[PDB]
């Protein structure tokens, strides 16, 4: 489930489809154990509400079309991807997560207003 | 070169957090009948693997004391337990005036129980008989508003009614797989050393915890598993001498109890249909019940845990003393037995002490030295302290033994004074949520998150 | 969350994201409220049901290989597009949504079945 | 719902929608029928997450980049297409579905990191 | 008095046997068998489907 934890990002590159596809237990018994049922269910279907409405239809590699601003990290690529571990640096971003969403959100609903642009156009 | 923000999904991320929890059983629970007992039925069948998955490079924080599984656990045994008394006899029909026993044989000389009679109401509403039983002594209380003790009462009739656990149920600890639901990941401290505050650095997970014994003791850890290497010791913190210091064993001391009052059921009947049972004549002789632990065993580990004590107080001996005094439920070491609810005077095993000389005490010269414990009976359990109070535990024909290991002892630093050198530690009370996290200091239960964010060169076609 | 309602449909065509994002809240007392846990959980997977098998992976602004038959609205769409508004529009559409359901599932079908006879080719 | 059920492969080709649609049903009493509620939207979600993880977001006719081996049926393709029905193929595949599941996994993922060494190139 | 206790049914409920069909919830099929001496136990070589019973 986790043999990624505590090692470097690009060695954390895979292995990610075995994280996400743990989310699958039980039978129930009484309320306690159905409220445990819709489980991260809610969860499961937030993270696809991001993900989808940033154009990520399924659960990949994603990457967008925002430029990286330096200030979130101030670090160089390659310092960062061979030697950090995801733990601390979810941490510290934890710091401009937010304005990170909104701006993807804003990115990717322009993008796919511009699709009619050239949908249109055919 | 210029970089873009790139979505990772899958990453492995930790919060710790409150979440609700399985229960998962054993197999030692699925060749009974349904709902004998709550594991049987209702919690999920386990899996023995996988097992503990080794992590390679982690770092994690380990707060045992904050650890919310316990609260998560104690209410979870409350709202059961409470759930399985439901169905049974609600007493009541037992408030009645007790006009019972004859003069006590030479006055003491003997291991007395007191024989009471009492009118019921029969399976006719308003034709009443007279009945006769038999309690032990903790349960029966003067009545008279004078000196007289020709009439007695139930203990209770002045707390809160009763129910009688039903003799379907069975209170042997069922082990109890915690299990998080998917979503979440039990991450389990490895550190041999660990003493329950700080980092841990090696650490691992697991899909369920192994099983926890559920087993209700006060004094004494009875059934509970082992420490890995060596004795280690726990508290909060050990300035506060009213904090509960905990004590975890490797060497397992055995303790053995019986009860060979040849103890013989009886079935009165109450009302419609519905029976109560209570204890008959005892055919044989009557002894006393008693709970037995090898000397040099007791010697030896109440030594090292000495030694252990003395490496957080180097600069002062050690000593041990009696209980702290109270109400019978908090002075003595009271623990389950096959169907009774057994409690046991612990001075005999809390009169040594140990000041740096380890004694030539092992390997034994003559094993037949074994320590004894004078033991009481109880079957008005005022079982948690304002809960829906008193069960009456049902008493169980032919005699019992439960022959068990001690894991772990439970202590307080003596609240004294006069800046003694050689300080002394009693035993503690119980609180069962200190007896439950005693064993289970080992996990954690973390939020998995698993949307990421991070700069990568990259950027997709328009 | 509703900026967009009453406004006619160009000024609405943004802020769509915020509309669809809005479908997470609560926290547990007994059966009732867990019901409504279960929620639009169920309301919003029969939407995912709709779109994904209208080929519309990720709710986005789609638009269909079906010609709109003028017959429902016999409109011109610059004069609907530039000043009606969504509201009575969908009241009025109603009388052809269902139909309009068939046509999408057919027609997205049968391209999906046509995307053999090239993905045999390669 | 059912009427490709019984005949061949190429004949249930089509209406494989339908048989997707039909996950939805049902009011509320009690614990017991809320969970049925909570119904297939754990096994539609566990099939979301398969053919997600697949690169199959949007359920489709989905052709993948995993050779077939032959041990696998060595019966030839038109007689197994044209002739076979379902049933007692999924009886008889049973015996290879789970290494099946595995090769997606890992060819899929292998893909979507090759989405980087070209997405880095541009 | 020898057995159990008792309770009265109200003279609110009927007892008169109101028809139940069993439906399955969405995820499952009831299938029908159509064969018009089946025994009960071997095939059924005609068989039908049903939203509700
Ligand atoms: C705990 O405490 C409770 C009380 O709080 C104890 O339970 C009670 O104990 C009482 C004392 O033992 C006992 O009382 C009995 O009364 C019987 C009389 O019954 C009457 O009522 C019934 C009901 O309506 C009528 O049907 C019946 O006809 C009577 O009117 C006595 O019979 C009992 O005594 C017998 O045993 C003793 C020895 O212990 C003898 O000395 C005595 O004579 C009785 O034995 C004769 O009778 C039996 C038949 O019962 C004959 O089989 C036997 O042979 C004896 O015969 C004599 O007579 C013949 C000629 O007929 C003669 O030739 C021969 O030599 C003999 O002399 C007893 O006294 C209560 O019933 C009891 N409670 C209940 C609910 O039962 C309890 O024990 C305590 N427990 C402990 C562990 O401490
Ligand atoms: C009720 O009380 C009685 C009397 O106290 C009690 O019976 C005794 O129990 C002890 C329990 O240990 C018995 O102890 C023996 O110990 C020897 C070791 O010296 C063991 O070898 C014995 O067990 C094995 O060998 C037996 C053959 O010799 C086998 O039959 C047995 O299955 C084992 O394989 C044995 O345990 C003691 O012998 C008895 N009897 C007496 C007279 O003491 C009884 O157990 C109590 N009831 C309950 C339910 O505990």
């Amino acid at each position: 489930f986790l043999g990624a934890a505590g090692s470097t990002m690009g060695a954390a590159s895979m292995t990610l489809t075995v994280q996400a596809r743990n989310l699958l237990s039980g039978t129930v018994w009484g309320i306690k154990q159905l409220q445990a049922r819709v489980l991260a269910v809610e969860r499961y279907l937030r993270d696809q509400q991001l993900l989808g409405i940033w154009g990520c239809s399924g659960k990949l590699i994603c990457c967008t079309n925002v430029p990286w601003n330096s200030s979130w990290s101030n670090r160089n690529l390659s310092e960062i991807w061979d030697n950090m571990t995801w733990l601390q640096w979810d941490k510290e971003i934890s710091n401009y997560t937010q304005i990170i969403y909104g701006l993807l959100e804003e990115s990717q609903n322009q993008q796919e207003k511009n699709e009619q642009d050239l949908l249109a156009l055919d | 070169e210029n970089l873009w923000v790139t979505v990772y999904y899958g990453v492995p991320v930790w919060k710790e957090a409150k979440t609700t929890l399985f229960c998962a059983s054993d197999a030692r629970a699925y060749e009974k009948e349904v709902h004998n007992v709550w594991a049987t039925h209702a919690c999920v069948p386990t899996d023995p693997s996988p097992q503990e998955l080794v992590l390679g490079n982690v770092t994690e924080n380990f707060n045992m004391w904050k650890n919310d599984m316990v609260d998560q656990m104690h209410e979870d045994i409350i709202s059961l337990w409470d759930q399985s008394l439901k169905p049974c006899v609600k007493l009541t029909p037992l408030c009645v005036t007790l006009i019972c026993s004859n003069a006590t044989v030479k006055n003491g000389t003997v291991e007395e129980m007191k024989n009471c009679s009492f009118n019921t109401t029969t399976e006719i509403r308003d034709k009443e008989k007279k009945e006769y039983a038999l309690f032990y002594k903790p349960d029966i209380v003067p009545l008279s508003e004078t000196n007289n003790t020709s009439e007695y009462r139930l203990i209770n009739c002045n707390t809160s009614a009763c129910t009688q656990a039903c003799p379907k149920v069975t209170f042997e600890p069922i082990p109890i797989h915690y299990c998080a639901p998917a979503g979440y990941a039990i991450l389990k401290c490895n550190d041999e050393t660990f003493n329950g505050t700080g980092p841990c650095s090696n650490v691992s997970t697991v899909q369920c915890t192994h099983g926890i014994r559920p087993v209700v003791s006060t004094q004494l850890l009875l059934n509970g598993s082992l420490a890995e290497k060596e004795i280690v010791i726990r508290s909060e913190n050990l300035t506060n001498n009213a904090k509960i210091i905990i004590v975890h064993l490797h060497t397992p001391v055995e303790i053995v109890c019986t009860r060979p009052n040849n103890n013989t059921r009886k079935s009165v009947r109450i009302g419609p249909g519905q029976t109560f049972y209570a204890t008959g004549d005892i055919i044989g002789d009557i002894k006393q019940a008693h709970c037995n632990i090898s000397e040099e065993k007791w010697n030896d580990t109440l030594q090292k845990v000495g030694i252990e004590l003395q490496k957080h107080f180097p600069n002062k001996t050690i000593k041990y003393n009696q209980s702290a005094g109270g109400d019978m439920e908090i002075t003595t070491h009271s623990f389950n037995c096959g169907g009774e609810f057994f409690y046991c005077n612990t001075s005999n095993l809390f009169n040594g002490t140990y000041n740096g000389t380890y004694i030539s005490t092992n390997s034994s010269a003559n094993s037949t030295s074994t320590i004894t414990l004078q033991c009481r009976i109880k079957q008005i359990i005022n079982m948690w302290q304002g809960v829906g109070r008193c069960m009456y535990a049902p008493p169980i024909a032919g005699n019992i033994t439960c022959r068990s290991n001690i894991t772990g002892l439970l202590l307080t630093r003596d609240g004294g004074t006069n800046s003694n050198e050689t300080e002394t530690f009693r035993p503690a009370g119980g609180d069962m949520r200190d007896n439950w996290r005693s064993e289970l200091y080992k996990y954690k239960v973390v939020k998995i998150e698993p949307l990421g964010v991070a700069p990568t060169r990259c950027k997709r076609r328009v």
